[PDB]
């Protein structure tokens, strides 16, 4: 019964650690091109 | 017969010392009601 009982908060904290999951991998897109960004900005510095 | 007052809670007394009331809150708790809107 005390399995049963923990449910609702189990299933709760998953969910949000799923939502946090996602926006970690919206943060790794928009890091990598944020580093594409610095190198097309190096290379027109090289090119002022 | 007739029943008085102070019959009468003592009769009520001797139906709460019997009765259990855990039993009943665990069976609202069950997994068949447990989310109820």
């Amino acid at each position: 019964d005390s399995i049963s009982y923990s449910n609702f908060s189990v299933a709760e904290n998953f969910q949000k650690m799923k939502d946090y999951y996602k926006e970690i991998e919206k943060l790794k897109i928009k890091i990598l091109q944020l580093i594409e960004a610095i190198k097309k900005y190096q290379q027109h510095v090289e090119e002022l | 017969f007739r029943l008085y007052w102070d019959d009468l809670k003592r009769k009520l007394s001797e139906k709460l010392d019997s009765t259990d009331f855990t039993s009943t809150i665990k069976l609202l708790n069950e997994n068949s009601y447990v989310p109820r809107e």
